[PDB]
């Protein structure tokens, strides 16, 4: 068992700790902490009470399945992307294979004069490779700072030691 | 976003840059006026019997493009303004055939346009119909690059006289 961390809260909507900092259980776990969020009812809060509990646990938590997502929200997740408020001069990759994000993500690198280092489905042989990089649309004199890779190798992964293919926008942009 | 770079200027407060050409050459120079040159001769551009003026700057804008040696003999001139531009001013007039014609859009009172075309020095009269017409006067045949015209509507005057926002936009042979 490893505890996390601990702060002191409280249900009243003044309550100050000794420190000045404030101990409102919505602001003190929006303010401090990292793990955690809280919601409070507006009505109930005053006569709301609290008693002593151990190893609460939580139950019901899951993601789902990973391998099929829908493009809908590759769509929101690259548009989301492209209003960040930060530095970054280059977009990768990152193994997405879905022509749509991969065209919404050349329109990102064309915008903020910066450059991608996108790629192809590894599996792909090489006779079908070649259709694959006009069918993503990126080909033309618009998008004329990204770029396509292809990589058709099997080697050993670093963590579970098995036969594992993958992309190759990280070395790429590892050179760069 | 608010990092993004927009590609041409519209109205808002903002700085912009063109996509990267190529295929297009400047040149810088002051004009010193110590003595003017004169002389006739046959270019691109420009408008006919009647004097212009040619400075070290404008000198690609207002005579236009350079013509063609492959293209008969008529490519003389341009170089000839060239060799003596370094040095000061120019007032050369620019002479064309008999069959020389520049382009001319007439509008109805319904406002449908009706293109046309009509021969130097000839004045340009209207029919029965046919309100109003519009022409380009540069003597540029418009065929390389292209010049289109845009109207919209705008807000009406105190007087309630209709105003219409006037755009003249030229289309390069990429697309741009």
């Amino acid at each position: 068992v490893t505890t996390l961390e601990t702060h002191t809260v409280s249900l009243a909507e003044e309550a100050k700790d000794d420190m000045g900092r404030l101990c409102y259980l919505p602001t003190a776990l929006e303010a401090r902490s990292k793990y955690l969020r809280a919601v409070v009812n507006e009505e109930l809060i005053s006569t709301a009470k609290v008693t002593n509990k151990k190893s609460l646990a939580f139950t019901g938590g899951t993601n789902g399945d990973q391998s099929k997502i829908s493009t809908a929200a590759y769509l929101r997740a690259v548009k989301v992307l492209n209003n960040a408020p930060y530095m970054y001069t280059a977009v990768l990759g990152l193994g997405c294979y879905d022509n749509a994000a991969i065209t919404a993500l050349g329109k990102i690198c064309a915008d903020r004069l910066i450059d991608g280092f996108f790629d192809v489905k590894p599996t792909l042989t090489y006779a079908e490779a070649l259709p694959a990089v006009e069918d993503t649309g990126l080909l033309g004199t618009d998008y004329v700072s990204c770029s396509v890779y292809h990589y058709p190798f099997s080697c050993k992964d670093k963590w579970t030691q098995s036969r594992v293919v993958f992309g190759l926008s990280g070395v790429a942009y590892a050179a760069k | 976003s608010q990092y993004s770079i927009q590609q041409s200027l519209g109205n808002a407060s903002g700085v912009a840059v063109s996509p990267i050409n190529a295929d297009a050459t400047l040149s810088t120079g002051v004009a010193l006026n110590s003595s003017l040159w004169a002389g006739i001769g046959v270019f691109a551009r420009g408008k006919p019997f009647t004097v212009l003026a040619v400075t070290e700057s404008n000198y690609e804008d207002v005579l236009g493009e350079p013509l063609k040696p492959s293209s008969g003999s008529q490519f003389e001139p341009i170089r000839h303004v060239y060799e003596a531009i370094q040095q000061t001013s120019g007032y050369v007039v620019r002479a064309v055939p008999d069959d020389a014609k520049f382009p001319i859009i007439m509008f109805d009172e319904s406002g449908e346009p009706a293109y046309s075309a009509l021969p130097y020095g000839s004045e340009i009269e209207l029919d029965s119909g046919e309100a109003f017409a519009i022409y380009v006067d540069d003597g540029d045949p418009c065929i390389s690059p292209t010049r289109e015209l845009t109207i919209e509507t705008a807000t009406a005057d105190s007087a309630g006289n209709e105003r219409f926002l006037l755009k003249l936009t030229q289309t390069t042979s990429l697309g741009v």
